[PDB]
Order: C-alpha cells, then sequence, then structure tokens
RNA sequence: UGAAACCGUUAAGAGGUAAACGGGUGGGGUCCGCGCAGUCCGCCCGGAGGAUUCAACCCGGCGGCGGGUCCGGCCGUGCCGG
RNA sequence: CGCGUCCCCCGCGAGCGCACGGGGUCGGCGGCGAUGUCGGCUACCCACCCGACCCGUCUUGAAACACGGACCAAGGAGUCUAACACGUGCGCGAGUCGGGGGCUACGAAAGCCGCCGUGGCGCAAUGAAGGUGAAGGCCGGCGCCGCCGGCCGAGGUGGGAUCCCGAGGCCUUCCAGUCCGCCGAGGGCGCACCACCGGCCCGUCUCGCCCGCCGCGCCGGGGAGGUGGAGCACGAGCGCACGUG
RNA sequence: GAGUGGCGCGGACGCUACGCCGCGACGAGUAGGAGGGCCGCUGCGGUGAGCCUUGAAGCCUAGGGCGCGGGCCCGGGUGGAG
C-alpha cells in the first residue's frame, strides 16, 4: 500500500489492501448499489478525488 | 520490503514536488518533508509522525503498528499530547527512545513537535 | 568487570607514548650525529688542500657528485629528444627543479638539454632549503607536503630514511637510496628569479643564464626559493 | 519471498466475513518498474 | 560509396514504388468483416457443419 | 524467478554473519595541512628537527 | 604552462550498471559495501563483473561447470556464475552441484534439483559466505558470439580466415576471383 | 525518439556534422555498388574477395525439396524420446533396445559427431554416416534403414 | 488582443574626431527596502504577579519488546512418511 | 641520575599552567539617525582613462579595393520507409518469434490458441559437382592382424583474476593451553582470454597396403604424409527496443 | 579477542546511497566526436484533492532578484477565458 498511496490513490480507510469483494458485487444492477457499496468499502474518497 | 519499494517512489511519486533546485515530499507522515530512505512515511514498518490537533491546541503523535501493514484502516495509532512545551517533548523523547522505536527521528521530532507548538502560539 | 578492559586499553596508550619517545631521542641523536659527519667532512678538504701546499704540490677534490637542475626556457618551440630528456629529468614546467646524482650516463643527458637548463654544484645549506621550504612527498602519486616525519617514515621506512634529516643526508652525500629518496621528492616547484636574470637564451659563460654554473647555481637558488 | 498469507473477504456491508482466500504466487511476483 | 567491412547490398528501389505501398489499415475490419460473413454462413446452413 | 530473493539489506549488512567479517570504519576525517614554512616558525622546525 | 597530453587523462570503464533494474540495482549497492570494508578480492571482482553488459558477461553452459567443478580440487565449493546457467542437453550424468548465477534456465533448475544440488542467489551468497571463501568463481566463453569470426585481417588478405558479411551463399556469392588461382588471383 | 538523436545537438552548428572544406554535396562517389571494379576497387577486393567473375555450373530449374536432408548428430539423438525410455531401458534386465524413430522427429540422415551413453539402441533412420554407424555398432546397437 | 521596424509629441540628459562596443569608476535620475534608534534563541540568576499546578499512588483503555525456550495458530523457490 | 639480575675492559604516577603547536579572533571601540537622509552592485542617461576595424562564407592567408547583408515581424533546411553492420537495454535460452490466420465509448486496443511453428533465423561444414560430413591409447586371445573382445576414456605446454592447503605467528603477571577469527614462508586446483604444438571433418595431390558381399566389378570401404575451407575441438541464439554509421 | 586450569532517565547535523564527504593534479582550440541540461517549443498517458472572472494566455516595463549560460521567477500596467 506504499506504492498505491504514491499513486495518489487516497485509501486510508480500505480495511485491506486487496478488498476482495464478495461474489454478489457482479449481480448488482443499480449505480445506487455501485456508490453505496463503494461508501460502505470505503473507497469513495477516490471518487470524490 | 524497504529498500525494493524505495528503488519504485524515488523519483515517480506523487508526493514527489521538484522546483528551485529543491525536493521535497507531501507525505502524511514524513517529518523534516524532505525526499529520503529515512524521512518517507509509506516506506518502512515502523514510522513517527507529529501533526497539529485536530482543534488548535495540543499535538498528535502517530505510531504505525508492528502488526498488519496491508491493513491501512488500522496500521497507525493516534494519541494527542495537550500539555506544556516541556511536558509535551518529554513525552515524545520517552515514546521513541523508551520503545526503542526509530532512535534516529527522536531528534528530528522533537524539532518538529517544537515548530507545531511554536506556530499555535500568538503574535504580538 | 571492565576494572581490567579500560586497564588494558590505558597500558596499550601507555606503551605507543614510550615507542613514540623512543624513535623521537633516535631522530635527536643521528641529527646530532649528522651534523658531527657534516663538520669532520667540511674540515678534511681545508686540511688536505693545505698539506698538498705544505709540500708545494697541488690536491684536486674529488669532481662533485650531485647537480641541482632548473628549467630557464618553456614549453612552446621545442626538440623532440630535447623534449623526452627534459620529462626524463620531470622538469616539465619552467621554474622546475629536481636533484640528479652525476655519473657518465647522466652528465651526456644533460649536455643535449644544455640551452633549456641552468644546472650546477649545490651547497649543504641550498640543499636543507629546498627540502625544508619546498619539501612535498609523492605519496600515492599525489603531491602532499611534508609537515610531518610520519609521511617519509611511512614511504622510505625500508631503506632506513624516517626523518628529514635522513632525506637531506641521503640527497646531500650521495649515498645508497638516492633513486627511492629522490623519486620521493615531487619536483621543487621555485618562484621566478627576484633580481632578473642576466640572459635566458645564451650560456652562462657568454654572459647569459643556461648550463652550467659550478658554485653559482646556490645564487640563483636564494632567489628562486 | 515464499510468505502466502491469509487474506480475507468482505461483505457487501464493508465488514469481514470469516471467509479467506490465500494471496496467490502472482502478488509475490519480482515488481519491475523498468 | 562503400565505408568499410560490411555487407555488399542490392536494395529493390530503383523503380516507382512509392505508388505502390499497400498498408494494412483495413486488417482489425477485414478480420472483423470475414467473422461476420463466417457467422452468417454458419446460421444460414443452420444445422450442417460449419466448415462444410 | 526473483533476481534476489530477500531484498531487505537492511536486515542484512547488519546481521551478525556479515557484521562479523568487516573491517572497522575509517569514519575520521583529515582535511589538508596549511604548510607553515620551519625555518621561519621554530615549534614546526623542531616537530621536524 | 606544462606539457602534458590530455588523450589519455579519463578511463573509460564503469563505475555503475547502465540498466535501470532494481533487482540488479540492489545487488550492486549490496556488493559496493563488502568491495569497500572487506580485503576480500572476490567482492571486487563480482561488483566490477554486476556492471558489465549481456555481451560481456555470457552464458555459462552447464557442462562447462559440471567439468570445472569435478576437476581435482573444487569438492563440496561453490559455482559463482555472474552472468546466466544454460541447461546443457548433450551430457547425461548431473552431479551434485551448489550453484549461485543471476539467471538459471528453467531446464538447468529442474536438473540440477532432480539430484541433491542446491541453487543460490548472491544476497544468499553475502549470508552464506560474505568474503567468498569456499568459491570457484566461473565465466562463460566471451569469444561464443558469432560477431569475432569478422574480426581480425580483413577477408581477401593473405592468411585471413575472417569470415566476410554476405547476404546468402551458394556458389556465386563471393567465390569467383580472388578465391581461386583460375580467376585471376588468390592469397 | 526524435529528442535523443544527433540533429537536436547541431541546432546552432554550421555544416550540421558534414565539414566545411567538403561539404554534404549529394552522391560524389556514384550510387550503390557502382565504381567496384574502377575507384572503389581496394574496397571490394579487400573486404569482399572474389566477387566478381563466373564459378561452377547453372542448374536452369532447382526445386529445394528434392535436395532436403535434415541432419542430427549422436550428440543429441537420445533427446528425441523421453528421459523415460533412457532410464527404464538400463532400468530392464532383458537387454531390450529402445527403438528411435529418427524421421518422426524430422531428420532424415544421422552424423556421428557426438560420444553415445553405453547402452544398446536402434535408430531407423533414412540415411547414416560411417562413423555414426562405427559409434552405435561400438555401443552394440542396430542401423535400420527407411525407404 | 494590439509586437517590432518607422514616425509625432512630452520629460530627462548629452553633443567638433560618424555612431556603437568591452574594462574600471565617478555624477544624476527612476523606483525599491512599504527604510530611518535597530537581531532573536536556550538555560540559569536577580526581584515581582498569576494559575488549581508537579513527583508519587489508584481505575481504565492503547502501544512497544524478547516469553533466552509458555499455549494455540497459519505459511513454506523445505524435507521425511501413509 | 633505581637497583634485584643479562659483556668483552680497566610497561598504566599525580596534577595545574604557558604556548612561534593539524587555516581568525576580540572577555575591543567610536559615530549618524523620519520628506532629508542611509543602502541598492545589476539596470536608464552622461562624463573620463585604457582597450577596441563588420558580421557571415570559401581560402595558405579577410577589416579588406573578395562576394551576401537597407530595416522589421511570421515561415524556413539531415526527415520517414526498407536493408546491413556494430554497441547498448530487456525477455526467454538450444532454442527463439505469431508478424499471417482463427477464437471470445475507450477498443482498429488488450486477451487467448500449440494437433495454428507452415515457416524464418539458430543448432554443420566443405565441393563446380555427383557426393561425403567433425577425438582415442592400453590389456589378452586371433618382437605382428583385418579383428574377437576387456577396463578406462573430449588433448598438451607457458602465462593467467580469483579460490585451496598452511612452516610459523596475532599479548598485558607469567606457564601450559582448548575453541572460533586473523596475517603469512612456501606449495597446489586453475576461469575467461592470448601465443604455440597436437588432433578430427570436407576439397585436392603424393606414396602404398589390406577389408567387405542378395549384387566379384572401370563395385564399395580403409591407411600414411603434405596441402586448400567463410569448419569441429561440451552450444549462443532468437525476438523486441534504443543509439551511431 | 573469549572461557577452563597454574541521585538524575540524557546524548547537534547526517545517509534524495542516482546521496553526502576527503585529498591531489589539471583547464587554448577550427573541422570533427561524446556527455550533462532543474535550457526552451508543441501534443499524448499518468499525477499535482494544481492555478483561474476576488481576472488565464498574450503583450509593455528607468521595478526586485536568481543562474557560468541556455533561461527563469516575482512587482506594476494592459487584456478578457483559459
Amino acid at each position: 500500500p506504499a506504492l498505491v498511496m504514491s499513486k495518489g490513490h487516497r485509501i486510508e480507510e480500505v480495511p485491506e489492501l486487496p478488498l476482495v469483494v464478495e461474489d454478489k458485487v457482479e449481480g448488482y444492477k443499480k449505480t445506487k448499489e455501485a456508490v453505496l457499496l463503494l461508501k460502505k468499502l470505503k473507497a469513495w474518497n477516490d471518487i470524490k478525488k | 520490503s524497504a529498500h525494493l519499494q524505495w528503488m519504485v517512489v524515488r523519483n515517480c511519486s506523487s508526493f514527489l514536488i521538484k522546483r528551485n533546485k529543491q525536493t521535497y515530499s507531501t507525505e502524511p507522515n514524513n517529518l523534516k518533508a524532505r525526499n529520503s530512505f529515512r524521512y518517507n512515511g509509506l516506506i518502512h514498518r515502523k514510522t513517527v509522525g507529529v501533526e497539529p490537533a485536530a482543534d488548535g491546541k495540543g499535538v498528535v503523535v502517530v505510531m504505525k503498528r508492528r502488526s498488519g501493514q496491508r491493513k491501512p484502516a488500522t496500521s497507525y495509532v493516534r494519541t494527542t499530547i495537550n500539555k506544556n512545551a516541556r511536558a509535551t517533548l518529554s513525552s515524545i523523547r520517552h515514546m521513541i527512545r523508551k520503545n526503542k522505536y526509530h532512535p534516529d527521528l527522536r531528534m528530528a521530532a522533537i524539532r518538529r513537535a517544537s515548530a507545531i507548538l511554536r506556530s499555535q502560539k500568538p503574535v504580538m | 568487570n571492565f576494572a581490567e578492559l579500560k586497564i588494558k586499553r590505558l597500558r596499550k596508550k601507555f606503551a605507543q607514548k614510550m615507542l613514540r619517545k623512543a624513535r623521537r631521542k633516535l631522530i635527536y641523536e643521528k641529527a646530532k650525529h649528522y651534523h658531527k659527519e657534516y663538520r669532520q667532512m667540511y674540515r678534511t678538504e681545508i686540511r688536505m688542500a693545505r698539506m698538498a701546499r705544505k709540500a708545494g704540490n697541488f690536491y684536486v677534490p674529488a669532481e662533485p657528485k650531485l647537480a641541482f637542475v632548473i628549467r630557464i626556457r618553456g614549453i612552446n618551440g621545442v626538440s623532440p629528444k630535447v623534449r623526452k630528456v627534459l620529462q626524463l629529468l620531470r622538469l616539465r614546467q619552467i621554474f622546475n627543479g629536481t636533484f640528479v646524482k652525476l655519473n657518465k650516463a647522466s652528465i651526456n643527458m644533460l649536455r643535449i638539454v644544455e640551452p633549456y637548463i641552468a644546472w650546477g654544484y649545490p651547497n649543504l645549506k641550498s640543499v636543507n632549503e629546498l627540502i625544508y621550504k619546498r619539501g612535498y612527498g609523492k605519496i600515492n602519486k599525489k603531491r602532499i607536503a611534508l609537515t610531518d616525519n610520519t609521511l617519509i617514515a611511512r614511504s622510505l621506512g625500508k631503506y632506513n630514511i624516517i626523518c628529514m634529516e635522513d632525506l637531506i643526508h641521503e640527497i646531500y652525500t650521495v649515498g645508497k637510496h638516492f633513486k627511492e629518496a629522490n623519486n620521493f621528492l615531487w619536483p621543487f616547484k621555485l618562484s621566478s628569479p627576484r633580481g632578473g636574470m642576466k640572459k635566458k637564451t645564451t650560456h652562462f659563460v657568454e654572459g647569459g643564464d643556461a648550463g652550467n654554473r659550478e658554485d653559482q647555481i646556490n645564487r640563483l637558488i636564494r632567489r628562486m626559493n | 519471498a515464499c510468505a502466502r498469507p491469509l487474506i480475507s473477504v468482505y461483505s457487501e456491508k464493508g465488514e469481514s466475513s470469516g471467509k479467506n482466500v490465500t494471496l496467490p504466487a502472482v502478488f509475490k511476483a519480482p515488481i519491475r518498474p523498468d | 560509396a562503400p565505408s568499410r567491412n560490411g555487407m555488399i547490398l542490392k536494395p529493390h528501389f530503383h523503380k516507382d514504388w512509392q505508388r505502390r505501398v499497400a498498408t494494412w489499415f483495413n486488417q482489425p475490419a477485414r478480420k472483423i468483416r470475414r467473422r461476420k460473413a463466417r457467422q452468417a454462413r454458419a446460421r444460414r446452413i443452420a444445422p450442417r457443419p460449419a466448415a462444410g | 524467478m526473483h533476481k534476489m530473493l530477500n531484498t531487505d539489506l537492511s536486515r542484512i549488512l547488519k546481521s551478525p554473519e556479515i557484521q562479523r567479517a568487516l573491517r572497522a570504519p575509517r569514519k575520521k576525517i583529515h582535511r589538508r595541512v596549511l604548510k607553515k614554512n620551519p625555518l621561519k616558525n621554530l615549534r614546526i622546525m623542531l616537530k621536524l628537527n | 604552462g606544462v606539457d602534458i597530453l590530455h588523450n589519455k587523462d579519463r578511463k573509460v570503464w564503469r563505475k555503475e550498471p547502465k540498466s535501470q533494474d532494481m533487482y540488479l540495482r540492489l545487488l550492486v549497492k549490496l556488493y559496493r559495501f563488502l568491495a569497500r570494508h572487506t580485503n576480500s578480492t572476490f567482492n571486487q571482482v563480482v561488483l566490477k563483473r554486476l556492471f558489465m553488459s549481456r555481451t560481456k558477461r555470457p552464458p555459462l553452459s552447464l557442462s562447462r561447470v559440471i567439468r570445472k567443478m569435478k576437476l581435482p580440487d573444487r569438492e563440496n565449493k561453490t559455482a559463482v556464475v555472474v552472468g546466466t546457467i544454460t541447461d546443457d542437453v548433450r551430457v547425461q550424468e548431473v552431479p551434485k552441484l551448489k550453484v549461485c548465477a543471476l539467471r538459471v534456465t528453467s531446464r538447468a533448475h529442474s536438473r540440477i534439483l532432480k539430484a541433491e544440488g542446491k541453487i543460490l542467489t548472491f544476497h544468499q551468497l553475502a549470508l552464506d559466505s560474505p568474503k567468498g571463501r569456499g568459491t570457484v568463481l566461473l565465466s562463460g566463453p566471451r569469444k561464443g558470439r558469432e560477431v569475432y569470426q569478422h574480426f581480425g585481417k580483413a577477408p581477401g588478405t593473405p592468411h585471413s580466415h575472417t569470415k566476410p558479411y554476405v547476404r546468402s551463399k551458394g556458389r556465386k556469392f563471393e567465390r569467383a576471383r580472388g578465391r581461386r588461382a583460375s580467376w585471376g588471383y588468390k592469397n | 525518439p526524435s529528442r535523443l538523436r544527433k540533429t537536436r545537438k547541431l541546432r546552432g552548428h554550421v555544416s550540421h556534422g558534414h565539414g566545411r572544406i567538403g561539404k554534404h554535396r549529394k552522391h560524389p562517389g556514384g550510387r550503390g555498388n557502382a565504381g567496384g571494379m574502377h575507384h572503389h576497387r581496394i574496397n571490394f577486393d579487400k573486404y569482399h574477395p572474389g566477387y566478381f567473375g563466373k564459378v561452377g555450373m547453372r542448374h536452369y530449374h532447382l526445386k529445394r525439396n528434392q535436395s532436403f536432408c535434415p541432419t542430427v548428430n549422436l550428440d543429441k539423438l537420445w533427446t528425441l524420446v523421453s528421459e523415460q525410455t533412457r532410464v527404464n531401458a538400463a532400468k530392464n534386465k532383458t537387454g531390450a533396445a529402445p527403438i528411435i524413430d529418427v524421421v518422426r522427429s524430422g531428420y532424415y540422415k544421422v552424423l556421428g559427431k557426438g560420444k553415445l551413453p553405453k547402452q544398446p539402441v536402434i535408430v531407423k533412420a533414412k540415411f547414416f554416416s560411417r562413423r555414426a554407424e562405427e559409434k552405435i555398432k561400438g555401443v552394440g546397437g542396430a542401423c535400420v534403414l527407411v525407404a
């Protein structure tokens, strides 16, 4: 995560660097589900950047 | 490892800021704020960082914990010291020496902490 | 325990001190010997010339062993044979100086770079002045000033030349290790002659300031040192 | 190195469920910027 | 005019070659149109083998 | 395959195997010395002769 | 104002590897320290060889490393290559060898580990043997390359067995005049 | 890469690195391989000997497939089969020699450059050298021919 | 948007070796230092004010190391078994 | 400038201080201070002393009575493609490479095929050609066999970075001494590479003697000694990218 | 070097290792060759949680400076969208 942070990705709240999410991410069908997932995994502050 | 992911970010990092024959790095745990293998706040297992507090008064001493380092939400322990100037610095010297946690960053951390306290101190 | 440890380090320091004092005493007593060697050397030729003149015969003394060579002319417009001999003597610059010991081989090398050098037979004083004031060693091929005796001792320790008085003795009284003591000395960067020259281009005999100046080289050494 | 640690797997609510996958050796490949 | 030791070359470029340069920017659109015509035929001769 | 497996030369160069088989550091700086003419300067002439 | 020729004042050898390979660059960092801080000459030789171009650190064949480690006193000593260890397929028996090399090819790995042989890396050679004690440093054939046939005297000089640059080879490709006394001459 | 080139460091320099006394003129020694026997005689005689003249017989219609004969040596002969065959051939006690069809591997002729490991073998090649054959009699083997 | 060449006018200075140029100063302008009683920094001493204030000892939570060699886990460009 | 001891003649005192001592310091001073003065080198104008011919270009030689140039702005000249050679970086390595083909917004990209390596270059040369096509001694039986066999087997000399052994030695008031680490007399294994002598393969010449058989012949194979080759003598190549010619 | 026998909780700077430091000698140059450019121009992939109608580019300037130089950075004016 030293190399990723030096790219400028704002990931000081991601619980794990690999962020291997569940397999029902692929079953999603709305951008409201996709943003809410990124909010809960705390990767949203990269999208705000 | 430290020397490996130094040779990647020594010239080609987001934080690197070259101008006027001067090279700094705007890293969240760099203290002395310069492009080095020592003071880089992202490379190492052990890292010390001194910030001004969330409010006006006090400082915040940031210690990177040994255990989980691919685990960035739990990697850093933040403590606040809102004491007098001597008792603020004495706490930092006792956090860095008496844990044997980067003894080469002891004097640089006390100089930075003193500068933060002198900054948040009114002008006549 | 450490009482033992620092006691041992104190002993080893004191051992190093007494080794310094023993060497220092050797430098003092060798300088006192060389003084006595020089005075009896000086007296002898006055004695031998007197006893010769008393009988009514002549005393031809020893033809001198040591020469001091000064380059007087510069780098521009110079023959290739004159170039090679000048850089074999190490006179690669105008107003450079080296000692060369006289044999048959060196005199026939001197007389073919004759108009470019002003050379002669030096005095004990001149040899003292040159090696004390302009003395630099060729230590690691670097021109380093001979400020201490631990330069000469560390370089020329094998030939039993351990101080400046040893160096000056081996140069003056052309000894065994003249080669390794002369090649140790970096060529002497002398000043311009204070009072000027007579004439650079021509021989000493015909008014000028080139060629062999037998005992008169010491006067040129004063004005350039 | 030859340390393949035990990477966790997160729910859709951003919390570590007990399910674990071993970090594949692709991530231990020699990182070459050149 | 030859410089030193080096191979003795005969480039076949004495004619008006620049007029007859055939450039392959067609290629990925040529592959797509072939794959298109292929699937079209494979669907046309419907239960029969695609190769023929 | 890696060209060196263990890339932590922090640990390697202070490890007892390597540190055992080294020679002591020469950490003292020797600046140039000003040449004092010992024919004028008595003590320097005493330091030599 | 001194007569020196400055032609040969600069020395034209390598102080650093041209390569921006970081793993190679950390090995060079690691062996600059050992070249400086030991009276070992092995570490000075290995450091110097880490700088050299691929055409100067050639591939050592497995059969050369079998032969040069079966010699009389090379018993249970480490075979050190700075280049690469390529498999030789024409050799049948491979003894137990202890190999340290930058690259080793997939066939030569699987071959040397088939026996009791062990394959090191240079970070391991430093921890195992800092001064290079109990090592045999080997080089591959440096005039192996095709390029050297074309070098020396000019092809078409008397007693020059030098390979000339021809487009193709046949009967009408540089066989006629100065190659037979039938046609004009021959050297 | 136009940045790394020599042109970019001749900007300012007058002749652009082609001299002042002799210019960069167009074709001052003729075009291509001209002047071969005249004013480029030394270059041709010195670096390209035997260039001019005729040698040998002309073969009008030449087909390269009739003269197709790829070679293998005894060095690399056991590599056309598995290591399994070589191991199990020594491991077997009946004296059974494994059969190496050389034309299956895509070589017609067997040449005899190599040392051979000591076990019996049959070689089904289209051609054979003398020393190639002798070495397989020496190891204690057969030379079956293929049409 | 409004360049340069070139021209008009306003101000300053100068002017018989065509002008212009490099080096060294002197003289006068134009603005600038937002100049013009002049450095802050440690610790100690010498006086005087203030503040609810140290050292120690309870209760809690967090972190470091090594627990030389506890107990349980997971990994292995490790190896021996079924 | 102690004796307790080693000859021929007569191993740790204690302080304090001055300094011609591995490159300058003062524990010395004195002025002047708000629209009239202090500093400001560079930069605007002027004066004075010294120096000072107008650039470009071809030339042995340019300030030239050599040519081009009245002045200003914008444009304006070693490029791209193919080929080759050598250096250099990267990947795989006796290999290597899908470039043509096929498969399943960015994307005409990227990914994949291996029973898509046809093929290219490489791993074998030499001859015009038909063709041929790359190491051996010894030990018995048949001071000898064409062979039956048997053991072992990719040369030698000289120089060679490193490596290896170690005659001895590296201390604290001694004497033995044990373990590691270290220096070194002398003596060995010798990398790459260079020079030399051997040898093997192809062409061709000289001299000579034996062997084989489904085909006894203008059949086929073999030996010794020189000699011609872009050769072998335990591989370095291929692909990509950059540089100069 | 190592073993067995005879009170006070303290200690400047450092080490972009492609960095920092020490010592010695040297420095003309056309054609020509090489290196280093934190010299400059225009566009593409990344990146600066960059700058900008509280005024971008551009242009003018007896303003303040930096660099051996290529050049550059600030001040004032004009200008109006990058």
